[PDB]
């Protein structure tokens, strides 16, 4: 089961951009993947002081990594044991969902389909596959296999719906046009476009301190699409 | 003994600089820039000291650029003709080494015998390459390694090695479109990578502009050529003496 961490391009503007459209020219990747989490190195003085102070503690006098150990005495799992546990649950029991949970998820997915269609009436640029539903399922069975129970429950799933909902929120989230101003070249530069193409854009944008591959294509694809 | 008198006669005069400059490349007509550009490679700096430490340069470099038919090549041929310890290649076909050593293996009987070759076999001298713009990426990097680290490091499937080449490199490089592009930055025109670019000082670009003194001189000179008389136009010093003169001028530690 693949766990992948991609690196997004150009930073925050890619959020300003359509949420998909990131990976190569194709979102299909993101379609195959069940749980997509857009994250960031967000900084909050509260949290930033938390992490910082924690590091100051880490260097010396050194003795913070003990909190885990008293978590071990009191509550928390040694992670040397967690592994054995995972093996255990993994081989022993194979979970199965309950009917009311099923119909509950039917309601879930039809509300998703209908509502988000209505959202896409405006051609809002972003998605929904039955594969996503199947994902939600696999989460329910996974967590059911946490409890170790041979049977699923409703609240159990009630967690999963919302969790995946956070994932949808991740599915949901102007341009200077400077580079996109390929018009100047296309015009008064080249009516035949020839002797230029991707090559021209380079020499013209090669020593102009300026153009990235995705940048060049984006502005190109942009203008291609834009109809300019 | 008999010649040293001539050498003295050369150093005495106040014009022999100008004589040098005008007498360099008879075949070529004018330009006056690349004359100095060519000679000042033959006579190099101290290329020594300053320790502790890393050593200064020393030597010199030039890359002639211009619209073809400008006879930029005549200079080249004149240098490979005139000065000893001078290699001439037309690379694009370098092809690779070429400008470096093979190294030759086997011999037989232990091998590690080293090919000359191209660039390095001309050492403490002037290597002349046509068309930097044709040799693409592979070798240009090697040349950079020659004009940066000053040493040529060679390890192939066998005995590791380091072979010194201390050289001046005279190149002739054609513009992107073989033309100016006056309005374009030279930086953008020559089309060779930045690090090798910044090591060549300086370029001495040749361009054609309307002129009347030089024009008159051309018409005069050409009609002269076709005219058996007078072809009596000549320079000052010949081609043989200018060598012993230079070699004398090399023994100085300015």
């Amino acid at each position: 089961s693949v766990l992948a961490a991609a690196n997004p391009i150009y930073g925050r503007y890619d959020d300003l951009k359509s949420p998909g459209d990131n990976i190569d020219f194709q979102t299909t990747i993101l379609s195959r993947f069940d749980m997509i989490f857009i994250v960031k190195d967000d900084h909050n003085e509260e949290r930033d002081i938390s992490i910082a102070n924690h590091v100051i503690n880490i260097h010396t006098g050194n003795a913070n990594a003990m909190q885990n150990q008293q978590e071990e005495n009191g509550s928390e799992i040694s992670i040397e044991k967690m592994k054995r546990y995972i093996t255990y649950c993994r081989l022993k029991c194979a979970p199965r969902l309950s009917p009311q949970a099923a119909e509950k998820l039917s309601s879930n997915f039809v509300t998703i389909r209908k509502q988000l269609l209505i959202n896409e009436l405006e051609s809002t640029e972003r998605p929904i596959t039955i594969r996503q539903l199947e994902a939600i399922i696999r989460i329910t069975e996974s967590l059911a296999k946490l409890e170790l129970s041979p049977i699923a429950q409703e609240r159990h799933v009630d967690e999963a719906i919302r969790l995946f909902q956070a994932s949808t929120m991740d599915a949901a989230s102007t341009s200077l046009s400077e580079i996109r101003r390929f018009e100047q070249e296309l015009k008064r530069r080249l009516p035949i476009g020839w002797s230029t193409s991707y090559q021209t854009l380079r020499r013209e944008f090669v020593d102009t301190h300026r153009f990235s591959q995705l940048a060049l294509d984006k502005a190109l694809y942009a203008l291609e699409k834009h109809e300019t | 003994s008999d010649e040293i008198n001539e050498l003295k006669e050369m150093v005495k005069d106040e014009h022999i600089y100008d004589k040098l400059v005008r007498s360099i490349a008879p075949a070529v007509f004018g330009h006056e820039a690349v004359k100095k550009g060519i000679l000042l490679q033959m006579l190099g700096g101290v290329h020594k000291s300053t320790v502790e430490g890393i050593k200064l340069r020393g030597d010199i470099n030039i890359c002639v650029v211009g619209d073809p038919s400008t006879s930029k090549s005549q200079f080249l041929k004149y240098v490979v003709g005139f000065a000893p310890r001078s290699v001439y290649t037309s690379g694009k076909a370098s092809s690779a080494a070429g400008l470096t050593a093979a190294v030759v293996r086997d011999e037989e009987g232990g091998d590690y015998t080293i090919e000359a070759g191209a660039l390095m076999l001309a050492d403490n001298g002037i290597c002349c390459i046509d068309e930097f713009d044709k040799m693409d990426i592979s070798d240009q990097v090697a040349i950079h390694e020659a004009m940066e680290q000053q040493t040529i490091s060679i390890a192939k499937a066998g005995i590791h090695a380091t072979l010194n080449a201390r050289t001046s490199i005279l190149a002739a490089a054609n513009p992107v479109g073989g033309r100016y592009n006056r309005k374009l930055s030279l930086r953008g025109n020559l089309n060779m990578t930045a690090p090798i670019m910044s090591r060549f000082d300086l370029f001495f670009v040749i361009l054609d502009d309307c002129n009347e003194k030089i024009d008159t001189e051309l018409a005069s000179h050409i009609v002269d050529l076709h005219m058996k008389r007078d072809e009596a136009i000549e320079p000052p010093f010949s081609a043989e003496q200018l060598r012993r003169y230079i070699k004398y001028a090399r023994t100085f530690k300015p």
